[PDB]
């Protein structure tokens, strides 16, 4: 989706904050070409399009659509590449046609447009033209995703930007409903193996497969094995068959990232709650199951990396060593026999990863120092101890070793002798807070992780996994999410449908040979011909049991459950079962940030803020103004003062913190007293009195 | 806004402040007139009964 | 009147506390100036005696001075003047 | 009326991992909190036999790979996860397993030391071909429950060691349902009947009965001794 | 408070108290012991963070109780909890939010957190004077279902007495928690019990005491239903009884008196028990969602049908070029306006009253009921990104199943609508901004100015063929207010003096009067030469007393009116208006 | 339906589709 | 197994029947394996006595008229219900309350037979007005728990007596709470909240230790299978 990405602004382009709130909107033309849907929340909307699916490029450098062509009631296979332009002058069928096995329709009465793109209803006539499918709206991540016709399109919008931020996961099961995207999806997405040429498997390993091809020749095929991300994810390949199998041209061998046999899955199948329960799912709040955790279901791969060099300054050059100034030697045993760490060492934040050490030139000290180092007997030297240490809340283990050196034929930039870099993976577990969602735009934070036991569960005893809240189906308007618990709880259950004298009317038309399914099923349904109502009610009319004679979820889907606090069964039934989840990348060690004391700024005095500083809290105005508002004077003469700016003021109060003293009174913001200079700089006899 | 003219105009005419308002007193940093910063709450004496500092 | 038992920051409850003062501002000030004060005589008991007094009520084991102060006041062993 | 005898338990077998347990006369809507504390206790508090940490001579850490096998090391944790043993001692003792040839890695080709046991011996761990190797020892502790991961650097183990979560769990499903009379006579009383199945550790009475050990040990200040 | 940013914050002060018992020799084995987070912290952090206030910011800052402080103590892990009350406050919402942290350290400042920044204590408008931590969708629908009243109950008080006793009476109210706690008595039924800890209403204790209705330990008899009886268990002592069904605006009226009448602990003291039993009961309410739960209307097809007719016959005349464009257009706006109206209708008519989805609404939680008949229903007229109507209509619903081509026009409404909310939200700050500019100098200055110039106030107009009708907004406008002047009557005497706080007993003593005008001091008429008087201004929203001396009001104007100004949807009636 | 390794999901396609999808980098 | 710390029980004094108890420390999740338990467990596990059924005479037909008296018939009944009685004996004992004349009736203004007691003798029961004479008949037998009103065996054959709910609970109201304090040193263990309701007749801490005893003694069930089987251990006191 970074690809087949449509965008406005740009050299050669318009201004953003300059271009009006018109260009922004859709127009009638937008249709069939660019899908409306998937945008950026944000300040980019109309800005950014999205092209949509059976789209193709003029030569001239425009939209072609291909379209049917109907002559007299009868409708063609001939495919015709067309634009929007010749498209004004002509006639515009529809999709979902009363079309009777020829090209021939059944009503003569048709919905149309005009070039206007009011939507007139005419007679079967002057019909030249009529559309290839459905979805012809639709982009491609926008196909991903079922029952839209159901649910709001501003929601849809959210959850179907939310869907490329996923993470992969180590386990990768199917989706257990889908459509027919996810399979053609991921063969045209290179990341998993396509099958070149159609041979046969001579040989396998972990890390590659040498084919036999059916006229002479072999290859080889080399899977990528831990690969960084750009963020810091997991690109790595797994094989998926054997090593005798006679395969064809373009398919596939093996597979990389969260694809599984030939199609994409962004989480798993889970067992869904929709009550409302002791505030831990309030206003879209998210609980779990203790199972997932120690079944490890959601474990994450997140690696990080480090880079540093070793350069010349003017006095000399920088040095990578084992040789340290004073320091311990458990700080030191893990190291090499040149400086750097060895293979897989398990660090915790402050530890030191490259031993890098400077010259410092020749300066005195102070004569108490002086005399301390006669004491213990130890100059040091006359170097800096400027090593490469970890940052901060930040574990796991380091795979791969990467070093360059200047006098090694390393082509690198100037001033620099040498270069290393460090690549730190770890396993994360899940835990709470993180960014969870569905598909339907429903999304929400993790509150609490129970133990196993205190836990909504069946008759059957099964425990559940995560737990719903009510009211974000009402004024969300997002009701697909139940389309698919009863369709998912469905595909789990399986059913044989017991029409053995006649088929009734939900299924008397739909597909025949369907009314049965083997558990654990495999199922989809297309964006806008998939199930209708009755026949989701018409499936739950067969309810093929676990083990015994047991109807679980009755004919309106819903289930008798215990108290799993105190233990008595609930007086309502409740509607429960199965849903598609997936997790994002917004973790807990992303956006925390802390400090006591660090480094500032050399302009002027404040905090400085960024990756590898601890990043500093902007405080703004309106907040001042509610601080006004309290009249809360000592506290704004804290924070504007002690905490911003007075150099002098900081080494007063945290000396007084030192040793428990009292608070100084705030002097003078010296800041305030640049401006007054800035004034005496500018012919202004400017005074206090 | 234009700030230059704003400034210079008076710099003729040498006004002051009254320091009376206390968005200037963020700017300057001193205690504002308004909440906890009125002379008659922040210069208040302290100091005990007799009674209890017989106890001692 | 009797309504619960209080707990930590919110023992004791200002209702009575605002009784004593005409504001709120003069309370907090009155407050700061005693607990100033302690401050000072925790640092001023430790080395030579000064004619700095108190505290007029016993303390917890480990206690922060403010809450102390407040204590002191809910006691109503001392007075002040406006400025 | 204060109707007077005591209920007893008897035993239904259904397969070797799964079986019944009827308790009769109950006191009116009573069993319900009984059959929470028991479910309860038994998803929870009965202790059992896990592996912790492997070493195998051919990697250095976790995500290599062996030449000659099939599958990245991680895929062979998540299976020796589904494994299950049983200790008859409390010590950490130590195992083995090695093996050359294609073929497939099965937990019967594992060698035991003396006082364990394992219950699939058929369970599909990996494969190897012509090339490969097989060498990995095995370090089983005993304990309750779960545990994470606990640090090696914090240990004294050497580099080769791999912690891994453990779980010390035998059971795998339990759910109950009861049988109220409840007659318009007022000499009303209820029926439990139990259903528990372990994952093929030990019998349902040895947790069920063990449990009830555990539960009598934990009402000694419920009784009395106030 | 997450537990490693805790003891990454107050880094100095553990490093003080470290050392102080013999734990290490210096700040510098104290730092790097820090660095090395050894197990020895923990119970020494447990000591030095208690009694320390601390302060939290959600951006942006809308109006003043969006920064609170709290008393933090330890949680695992790396979220923060939260008490769910102040989320009015911060507009919030588990998404996926930021909160920001902050902390003085001079103890005057610590003090300014304890007394006025202190969340313990901000409880009502600033603004109106109603409450902001009163509960919502939950506790609502928790006491809505256990107060609710239902016939028919199993137990419920019989009396058919001529073969048994009326069979309605219990003596304690825990023999009816027993006999509920068995299945036979059930406990949504009206049952008459004699209460011997609560207090009865007004009408019943005056016949039965007349000089004092105290009720620690004398008993009468009552018939309601279990679930307001434990209910107003929860309720102070010597508040009397309630008995009716509750309602936001019910509660919301609870909330106004005992705010009233009583001191501030035991109000938060009373919330947080409700919100105990107000979760418990909305646990076991039972308010699922299926397919089946949305219903289909059933001859809502005819009624499509008729306006199929009635727009078939205005287009035909268009056709014929009997009238225009924009008339037809109209034509199509009104006559599919009354369809939805219709649709409406029969719509809510259709519905029982135990369904779960109307309840939300019945308890006027969320939402409304348009949303309903967009849930199910029809959705009707969508308007161009122009801001024209369009005039095909919208037929089906979400759940009758769109087709592509009325899903592509509410594309329009959709996109265009989420356009106007950051256009919203941006530039309300700089007209409030403004509004902060030119108030800046708006204080308390004295006690008392003393002039006698003074408003009217409009004071529930006559209507002479009722002879008393009332003011709807009183509320904005009689309260919170000091006599200037005398009031007043049909000759008789001065029934209210100079200088009271004008609150409901007035509006019951001058309604009994039955006068429209009296002229009452405001802040117009201030004769200081720079700020204003508390006579000229009066009760402050915040304490619900006099304001003190110390105030800057305009500044709680300034966000009081840029406050809530996003809200303003839709000559101009809207905000730029 | 034109895919060599592919396993079977079951669909709810009333229509067909005379067209495939093209090639989506053909872009 | 070993639990390697020790939970401890104390009880709380606030006024005579209302104590109060507290447990730490537990492990996680233990507050809520005996909350409920111990709610149905003081509940209904001990035996007790209340009023089986009534009759007074001159109460014949109609069902809310008593003649000389305030109060009506229904007062009377729920006014008999709050009496604390005693016994040991397996059956329906009869009893007779009579007074002639005016005056106010008290609950020791009965002659008790032999095996009853009464814990509350100076409590009011009734209010004679003028001239009425009294005379009523009183049925009390033991039994546990709390009873729905029995329709009497006769089915419209009965003389009179009126059959009514028996509460054989001493107990009043069992509420409580958990909290899970001390979360890092004891790595999130717990608190237990307790609070009990009690008539007048025993200690609260009498029922405490009898009733928790009988729940020992129920789990004797399950402890009778295997003696050498692996229970977790607290350890001695
Ligand atoms: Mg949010
Ligand atoms: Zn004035």
């Amino acid at each position: 989706t970074h690809k087949r990405r449509l965008s406005a602004l740009g050299p050669g382009g318009l201004s953003r904050e300059r271009a009006g709130l018109e260009v922004r909107d859709v127009h009638p033309s937008h249709y069939g070409r660019m899908c409306p849907i998937e945008t950026p929340e944000g300040p980019n909307i109309g800005l950014i399009g999205s092209l949509s699916v059976y789209a193709r490029v003029n030569p001239f450098g425009f939209i072609e659509t291909p379209y049917r062509k109907v002559v007299d009631g009868v409708v063609s296979d001939e495919i015709v590449y067309l634009t929007a332009d010749e498209e004004d002058r002509h006639v515009v069928a529809q999709a979902n046609s009363p079309i009777d096995a020829d090209g021939r329709f059944v009503e003569p009465r048709v919905l149309v447009r005009r070039k206007a793109g009011e939507v007139e209803y005419v007679p079967s006539s002057e019909v030249d033209y009529m559309d290839v499918s459905p979805r012809q709206m639709v982009s491609v991540a926008t196909a991903m995703i079922p029952f839209l016709e159901h649910d709001d399109a501003n929601r849809a919008l959210m959850g179907a930007n939310m869907q490329r931020q996923a993470v992969p996961l180590v386990r990768s099961e199917a989706p257990l409903v889908g459509t027919g995207m996810e399979l053609r999806a991921a063969i045209d997405a290179g990341d998993v193996v396509v099958a070149e040429e159609s041979g046969v498997i001579e040989e396998v390993s972990a890390d590659y497969i040498t084919v036999m091809h059916d006229n002479g020749t072999r290859r080889t095929y080399r899977m990528r094995k831990f690969a960084r991300s750009n963020h810091g994810t997991c690109a790595n390949q797994c094989p998926i068959v054997d090593a005798g199998d006679r395969v064809e041209a373009g398919q596939v061998i093996a597979d990389g990232p969260c694809t599984d046999d030939g199609e994409m899955a962004l989480g798993k199948n889970l067992l869904v709650a929709i009550m409302p329960w002791e505030g831990h799912n309030y206003e879209d709040a998210i609980i779990l199951s203790n199972r997932l955790v120690e079944e490890d279901v959601l474990t994450s791969i997140h690696i990080e990396e480090h880079e540093i060099d070793a350069r010349d300054t003017k006095l000399g050059a920088e040095e990578i060593t084992r040789d340290i100034p004073n320091i311990s030697d458990e700080v030191l045993a893990d190291l090499d026999e040149r400086g750097i760490v060895r293979i897989g060492a398990e660090v915790r934040d402050g530890d030191i990863l490259v031993g890098k050490v400077t010259p410092k030139g020749e300066t005195e000290l102070t004569p108490e120092e002086r005399l301390l180092r006669a004491i213990f007997g130890e100059k040091a030297r006359e170097v800096r101890d400027t090593s490469l240490k970890v940052p901060h809340g930040e574990s796991g283990k380091v795979i791969g070793i990467r070093v360059f050196s200047r006098e090694d034929e390393d082509e690198l930039p100037a001033g620099v002798n040498e270069l290393v870099r460090v690549y730190v993976a770890q396993k994360r577990k899940i835990s709470d807070g993180d960014k969870l969602a569905g598909r339907h735009g429903n999304k929400g934070v993790i509150g609490k992780i129970l133990p196993v036991e205190d836990m909504p569960f069946l008759a059957d005893g099964t425990p559940v996994d995560i737990i719903l809240n009510t009211h974000g189906v009402p004024r969300r308007m997002n009701i697909g999410q139940i389309l698919e618990t009863h369709l998912g709880w469905c595909a789990h259950s399986g059913w044989k449908v017991d029409a053995a004298k006649g088929v009734p009317d939900w299924a008397a038309r739909l597909p025949d040979e369907l009314l049965e399914a083997q558990p654990n099923a495999i199922v989809s349904t297309p964006v806008f011909d998939g199930a209708q109502e009755a026949e989701l009610q018409g499936l739950l009319s067969c309810t093929l049991p676990n083990r015994d004679g047991d109807v679980l979820v009755d004919a309106d889907g819903k289930a008798m459950l215990f108290d799993g606090r105190s233990g008595e069964p609930f007086p309502y039934p409740v509607t429960v079962g199965y849903m598609y989840i997936m997790k994002l990348h917004h973790l807990v060690d992303d956006k925390i940030h802390a400090r006591s004391t660090g480094p500032y700024s050399m302009i002027t005095q404040q905090p400085l803020g960024g990756k590898a500083q601890f990043g500093g809290q902007r405080f703004g105005e309106m907040e001042c103004w509610a601080m006004q508002a309290y009249g809360a004077a000592y506290t704004l003469q804290e924070l504007l003062t002690i905490k911003s700016d007075d150099t002098v003021g900081r080494v007063k109060v945290y000396e007084a913190i030192v040793k428990g003293e009292n608070i100084p009174e705030p002097g003078i913001p010296e800041s305030f007293k640049v401006l007054l200079k800035e004034l005496q700089s500018l012919c202004l006899n400017v005074e206090v009195l | 806004q234009e700030t230059t003219r704003v400034l210079t105009d008076a710099a003729i005419n040498c006004r002051s402040d009254k320091l009376n308002g206390l968005k200037e007193n963020v700017i300057i940093g001193k205690l504002i007139p308004a909440g906890t910063g009125i002379n008659r709450y922040r210069n208040i004496a302290v100091q005990p009964t007799e009674e209890a500092r017989a106890a001692a | 009147g009797g309504y619960d038992t209080p707990l930590g920051i919110t023992n004791p409850p200002i209702d009575e506390l605002l009784d004593r003062v005409s504001s709120k501002y003069a309370l907090v000030i009155y407050a700061a100036k005693r607990a100033r004060q302690i401050n000072d005589y925790y640092n001023q008991l430790g080395e030579g005696i000064l004619e700095y007094v108190g505290p007029l009520v016993e303390p917890g084991l480990q206690e922060k001075p403010l809450s102390i102060a407040l204590r002191e006041i809910h006691a109503d062993l001392l007075e002040h003047t406006e400025g | 009326m204060l109707i007077s005898q005591r209920p007893t338990l008897s035993e239904d077998v259904l397969t070797d991992n799964r079986s019944q347990f009827v308790i009769e006369p109950l006191e009116p809507g009573f069993g319900y909190t009984l059959g929470n504390s028991l479910r309860r206790t038994l998803l929870s508090s009965i202790p059992g036999a896990a592996v912790t940490s492997i070493r195998i001579d051919g990697v250095l850490h976790e995500f290599t790979t062996v030449p000659g096998v099939k599958e990245d090391v991680t895929e062979i944790i998540l299976n020796l996860k589904s494994l299950v043993v049983s200790s008859e001692e409390d010590e950490p003792v130590t195992m083995y397993l090695r093996k050359q040839g294609p073929g497939e890695v099965t937990a019967g080709d594992i060698v035991p030391p003396a006082g364990v046991t394992v219950h699939n011996p058929g369970m599909h761990i990996a494969t190897l071909n012509d090339k490969g190797k097989l060498e990995v020892e095995l370090v089983v502790e005993r304990g309750r429950g779960y545990v994470p991961a606990v640090q090696n650097r914090a240990s004294g183990a050497e580099i080769g060691r791999i912690p891994v979560d453990s779980i010390y769990s035998p059971v795998l499903k339990v759910t109950y349902k009861v049988d109220a009379t409840r007659v318009e006579q007022r000499t009303d009383f209820d029926k439990l009947i139990l259903d528990v199945e372990t994952k093929n550790s030990i019998s349902p009475r040895d947790a069920l009965a063990s449990a009830g050990k555990t539960l009598v040990e934990l009402f000694g200040l419920a009784r009395e001794l106030n | 408070l997450p537990k490693l940013m805790a003891l990454e914050l107050f880094k100095p002060f553990v490093m003080k108290r470290l050392v102080d018992l013999n734990h290490a020799q210096n700040i510098k084995s104290a730092k790097r012991m820090v660095e090395r987070q050894r197990p020895q912290v923990w119970d020494v952090l447990e000591e030095v963070i208690a009694e320390h206030p601390v302060l939290l910011n959600r951006a942006p800052t809308l109006h003043r109780l969006g920064i609170q402080a709290f008393e933090p103590m330890l949680v695992e892990g790396k979220a923060i909890q939260l008490h769910p009350l102040v989320c009015e406050a911060f507009n919030a919402d588990f998404d996926g939010d930021q909160m920001a942290v902050h902390l003085p350290l001079s103890a005057e400042a610590q003090a300014e957190a304890r007394i006025l920044m202190l969340s313990s204590n901000n409880i009502l408008s600033p603004a109106s004077g109603r409450p902001l931590a009163m509960p919502r969708l939950d506790m609502v629908t928790g006491l809505y279902y256990l107060t609710t009243e239902v016939p028919g109950d199993t137990g419920e008080y019989q009396p058919a007495s001529g073969d048994h006793p009326e069979t309605g009476v219990y003596s304690s109210p825990a023999e009816a928690i027993m006999a509920a706690d068995r299945g036979v008595l059930s406990v949504r039924a009206k049952i008459k019990v004699r209460l011997t800890q609560l207090r009865p209403p007004v009408e019943i204790e005056a016949e039965l005491f007349g000089h004092s209705g105290w009720q620690p330990g004398d008993a009468w008899m009552a018939e309601t239903t279990l679930g307001r009886v434990m209910f107003n268990e929860l309720l102070p002592l010597g508040y009397p009884f309630v008995n009716k069904q509750m309602h936001k605006k019910v509660q919301a009226a609870i909330i106004n008196d005992l705010a009233e009448r009583y001191p501030m602990i035991v109000v938060a003291q009373t919330v947080d028990k409700l919100k105990d039993a107000g979760f418990y009961w909305a646990t076991r309410s039972g308010v699922t969602v299926s397919m089946a739960d949305v219903l289909v209307p059933p001859r809502k097809k005819e009624i499509l049908d008729h306006y199929e007719e009635r727009a078939d016959k205005v287009e035909k005349q268009f056709q014929r070029g009997a009238l225009n464009h924009d008339e037809r257009n109209e034509a199509l706006v009104e006559i599919w306006k009354e369809a939805t109206d219709e649709v409406g209708q029969a719509l809510r008519e259709h519905y029982p009253d135990d369904n779960p989805i109307i309840t939300i609404v019945d308890s006027g939680a969320t939402g409304n009921f348009t949303q309903t008949r967009t849930l199910a229903g029809m959705k009707g007229l969508v308007t161009n990104p122009k801001g024209e109507f369009i005039p095909r209509p919208v037929k089906s619903s979400f759940r009758e199943g769109l087709t592509v081509l009325e899903y592509f026009i509410n594309t329009h409404g959709a996109r265009k609508g989420l356009a106007d909310t950051a256009l919203r939200t941006a530039d309300s700050g700089y007209l409030t901004r403004r509004l902060v500019d030119v108030s800046q100098d708006v204080i308390v200055r004295e006690h008392d100015c003393q002039t006698e110039r003074g408003i009217v106030v409009e004071l529930a107009e006559r209507a002479p063929d009722g002879t008393l009708i009332r003011d709807p907004y009183i509320e904005t406008s009689a309260y919170a207010r000091t006599l200037g002047t005398d009031a007043v009557d049909e000759a008789g005497n001065v029934i209210v003096e100079r200088g009271q706080d004008l609150g409901d007993p007035e509006i019951d003593a001058l309604l009994a009067a039955g006068i429209t005008q009296v002229k009452v001091r405001s802040v117009l008429t201030c004769a200081t030469s720079t700020g204003v008087c508390a006579t000229c201004y009066g009760r402050s929203m915040a304490t619900g007393k006099l304001v003190d001396i110390g105030e800057a009001v305009g500044i709680v104007a300034a966000q009081s009116i840029g406050e809530p100004g996003t809200q303003l949807t839709m000559i101009t009636g809207g905000l730029p208006r | 339906n034109s895919v060599p390794g592919a396993p079977n999901r079951v669909s709810f396609a009333k229509l067909r589709e005379p067209l495939e999808v093209p090639g989506l980098l053909d872009v």
